[PDB]
RNA sequence: CCGGGCACUCUAACGGGACUGCCCGCGAAAGCGGGAGGAAGGAGGGGACGACGUCUGGUCAGCAUGGCCCUUACGGCCUGGGCGACACACGUGCUACAAUGCCCACUACAAAGCGAUGCCACCCGGCAACGGGGAGCUAAUCGCAAAAAGGUGGGCCCAGUUCGGAUUGGGGUCUGCAACCCGACCCCAUGAAGCCGGAAUCGCUAGUAAUCGCGGAUCAGCCAUGCCGCGGUGAAUACG
């Protein structure tokens, strides 16, 4: 009937509910390729899919806000890949190696003081 | 803080624009947060304290 | 760039709006 | 039905006196929409350590108000009674309406 | 074709060119071609006998232009500088004329770098 | 590109003091403190003495000059 | 790197080719971080290497970053009086690092006013033994092998 | 959007979990290498936190304090000027020199914060700054608000230019008793140097550098391109 799997990416978050049908894919209403578009990446958050051989058999509604694209590109990716372990769980024993399931913990390092950018420390002469 | 300088206590002015704000508890002219009265010094003695309810040591 | 006063980046790094940037 | 908001720098001095405005609600009232939690409203203060110069010191300070709802439907008046005036929270302030 | 005093635009957009026109800036143009029907894209040397016409009509009285500008920007500041304006004497000894430092910069008002000695011994860094 | 609004300012100390001198003569000499006032037409003839921070400038004042503030004559810096 | 090795950093596959290799060279084309106006790029560029030749870009790709690699370089070292540039063998990976990152730089000497067209050139006259690139490798090699003389200085 | 419901996102509070426990190898042990499971390992990533001591280090202009000195003035009030001076020299930065670009239009994803004589929706006049009117907001319920880079379309066509916005002329808005000295801001005109920088020299090892914009503190206003923060996009390289 329905699978939903979350995904997080860079304090992006990703509501990704497969269901069975022809492949047709959502986001925010707009289409897939009309929330992205222009971004060469995008094709990579269906990746999940392909690995486990889907696609032709699941549709899929996605709610995605928080962050930028190329982040939600990325949860999507779990969504995708989360929800299409509840379908069939014999396939986290295929998106393991694939790492799909993994959250990805990179995200923006605090601003120190002293400091520019966190790390980009200002400049001296000394002379 | 000069002592003939913390007239600042003035509702008359004379001007709106002269009023300026000094420390409460040092007459410190600059740095004086206007969420405390008190200026940067002061500030960070008191947190140290305790006497500044709620405020304390920041980290994320 | 940047720093031109009558452009819309001109006016968005200065903060302000106007006839180059207007306020929608 | 009576909106409650309760605002602290304590996350128990409220958190906690947020159940005494409920369970003494529960067994005297409807079922009360429990407490709600909201976002919390940091105020940061960055001073510079040192009283002179070395201005790249700084440590930083910060003062978050923390709200909590709850929210009772059915104006019970039954329920107006174990409350009114019967608490322990001394650094709390509480804004509530119909 | 040549508009608005001794000046001759040419090979390109008719906006683009009259910005070559002394006291016609971007806007100036854009508001020409536009009182004026042109179609701001097209190129100069494409434009009508009738249409370059219209244009310097236009233009030419309308507003102030070349020599005549020159004139008049030259006339004020000689103004400023008779009147022993402080304004006028900071033209009067090319220094910045509106509220600048002069510590540092001002190089655009004073011109190349007259370098001179100076005292090394204090660490001037 | 000056600007003031709508209300140009000037310090009433001369303000009537200048046209006081107009009510029966013009007079010789003044003395201000105020080089942040406007130059209207009434002043023009007469001859103000500018403070610089340090002394009283005599400054005749012109038709052309009308609109400008006193200090603009009376230069504060010393310079080479 | 004073205490560990340092180890590799992976590269996720080209979301075309399915070619590390490929985004490798599409980071050494990036700039300011703007990895889609990066991609962009060599794909347009990667599609002018046809209706211009029957070949498919990746083997023209793939074969340029070869002839571009430098199989000896020369190195400083001071030995007691001077410095003395020292040939010797270039690693497996600083090859392809090198190849690379010389193709971008070759590509934007070139004239041709566009991105696209630059790289696409670029990689084309590298593929059969001219440009900018190939130049350097040779210049590099052939600094190498002049300093013969100092080959006892291996290392 | 309303009924409606708290599964999901989220909000904020408690708690779970990682310990070399778990498997092969080396080892005397600690621990090292590798895998499995897992969102995460081996200090998971970033903070707060910085010993005995050193430098007769910095601050008596934050405050405190011994000594010393002035007490119709080394105290005090005020108006004005100065701290904004400019032959020069250095530091830290900003914006650039452009086509991986600039412009215009249209269209899309953020986080953290601030808001009562305060943020100001929406409406009208103005090219605009802004002015007049005025809804909501004790603010996860309204406002600052647009995020920008990005995507789409069109333009420019290699030029000191549709690059770059210095300088200067004119007109005007706004805060404030008052913008000459000495404010920011809008609009017209002007349109400088600059074609990627000698010797020399600085930062950064991953979501970092680089790049993009956003908020706040102080504050009437502002000379912030500063500072303290937020998130978008997102590298190269490390033999040694
Ligand atoms: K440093
Ligand atoms: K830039
Ligand atoms: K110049
Ligand atoms: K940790
Ligand atoms: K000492
Ligand atoms: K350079
Ligand atoms: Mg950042
Ligand atoms: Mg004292
Ligand atoms: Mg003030
Ligand atoms: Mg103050
Ligand atoms: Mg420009
Ligand atoms: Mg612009
Ligand atoms: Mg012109
Ligand atoms: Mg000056
Ligand atoms: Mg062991
Ligand atoms: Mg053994
Ligand atoms: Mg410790
Ligand atoms: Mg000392
Ligand atoms: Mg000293
Ligand atoms: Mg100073
Ligand atoms: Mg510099
Ligand atoms: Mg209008
Ligand atoms: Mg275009
Ligand atoms: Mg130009
Ligand atoms: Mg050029
Ligand atoms: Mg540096
Ligand atoms: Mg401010
Ligand atoms: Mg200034
Ligand atoms: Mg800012
Ligand atoms: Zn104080």
């Amino acid at each position: 009937e329905q699978y939903y799997g979350t995904g997080r990416r860079k304090e992006a978050v990703a509501r990704v509910f497969l269901r069975p049908g022809n492949g047709k894919v959502t986001v925010n209403g707009q289409d897939f390729n009309e929330y992205f578009q222009g971004l060469v990446r995008a094709v990579a958050a269906l990746e999940p899919l392909r690995a486990v051989d889907a696609l032709g058999r699941f549709d899929a509604y996605i709610t995605v806000r928080g962050g930028g694209k190329s982040g939600q590109i990325d949860a999507i990716k779990l969504g995708i890949a989360r929800a299409l372990v509840q379908y069939n769980p014999d396939y986290r024993a295929k998106l393991k190696p694939l790492g799909f399931l993994t959250r990805d913990a990179r995200v923006v390092e605090r601003k120190k003081y002293g400091k520019h950018k966190a790390r980009r420390a200002p400049q001296y002469s000394k002379r | 803080a000069r002592k003939a300088l913390i007239e600042k206590a003035k509702r008359t002015p004379k001007f709106k624009v002269r009023a300026y704000t000094r420390c409460v508890r040092c007459g410190r002219a600059r740095s004086v947060y206007r969420f405390f009265g008190l200026c940067r010094i002061c500030l960070r003695e008191l947190a140290h304290k305790g006497q500044l309810p709620g405020v304390r040591k920041a980290s994320w | 760039g940047k720093g031109d006063r009558r452009t819309r980046r001109g006016k968005i790094w200065r903060g302000t709006y106007g006839k180059y940037r207007p306020r929608k | 039905k009576i909106r409650i908001k309760l605002r602290g720098f304590d996350h128990k001095t409220l958190d906690a006196s947020a159940q005494k405005i409920v369970e003494a609600a529960r067994r005297s009232g409807a079922q009360v929409s429990g407490p709600i939690p909201l976002p919390t409203r940091v105020r940061r203060f960055t001073v510079i350590r040192g009283p002179f110069k070395h201005k790249d010191s700084r440590e930083h300070f910060e003062l978050r108000t923390h709200n909590r709802l709850v929210d009772i439907i059915n104006p019970n008046r039954k329920t107006i009674e174990q409350l009114m005036t019967l608490d322990l929270p001394t650094g709390v302030e509480i804004e509530i309406k119909t | 074709a040549r508009i608005a005093g001794v000046e001759i635009p040419r090979n390109k957009r008719v906006d683009v060119a009259l910005t070559y026109i002394y006291g016609i800036g971007k806007a100036r143009a854009k508001e020409a071609l536009e009182k004026t029907g042109i179609n701001p894209a097209t190129r100069v040397k494409d434009l009508t006998e009738a249409e370059v016409v219209r244009l310097r009509e236009y233009v030419e009285n309308t507003w102030k232009l070349e020599g005549e500008l020159r004139a008049e920007v030259a006339a004020n500041i000689k103004r400023l500088m008779d009147i022993g304006c402080y304004r006028g004497l900071r033209h009067r000894r090319g220094l910045p004329v509106r509220g600048q430092r002069t510590r540092t910069n001002a190089r655009t008002r004073k011109g190349p770098r007259k370098t001179v000695a100076g005292k090394k011994k204090a660490p001037r860094k | 590109p000056r600007s003031l609004k709508k209300g140009v300012f000037v310090d009433d100390h001369l303000l009537e003091k200048v046209l006081e001198l107009n009510a029966k003569g013009e007079k010789r000499l003044i003395k201000t403190w105020s080089r942040r006032s406007t130059i209207v037409p009434e002043m023009v003839g007469h001859t103000i003495a500018v403070y610089n921070g340090k002394q009283h400038v005599p400054v005749y004042i012109t038709e052309n000059m009308v609109g400008h503030k006193l200090g603009e004559f009376a230069p504060t810096r010393t310079y080479r | 790197a004073r205490r560990r090795r340092a180890e590799v950093r992976q590269l996720q596959p080209d979301l075309v080719y399915g070619d590390v290799l490929v985004t490798a060279f599409i980071n050494k084309i990036m700039r300011d971080g703007k990895k889609n106006l990066a991609a962009r790029i060599f794909y347009d560029a990667c599609k002018i290497i046809q209706e211009k030749t029957g070949q498919e870009p990746l083997k023209v790709f793939k074969q340029a970053v070869e002839n571009v690699k430098p199989r000896m370089e020369v190195r400083s070292r001071r030995v007691g009086g001077a410095n003395y540039q020292v040939p010797m063998e270039v690693s497996p990976r600083r090859q392809q690092s090198l190849a690379l990152r010389w193709l971008v730089q070759a590509a934007n000497q070139r004239p041709e006013r566009r991105a696209a067209v630059r790289i696409a050139h670029e990689l084309m006259d590298a593929a059969e033994g001219k440009g900018g690139a190939v130049k350097k490798k040779e210049d590099v090699e052939r600094m190498a092998e002049a300093n013969r003389a100092y080959a006892h200085y291996r290392w």
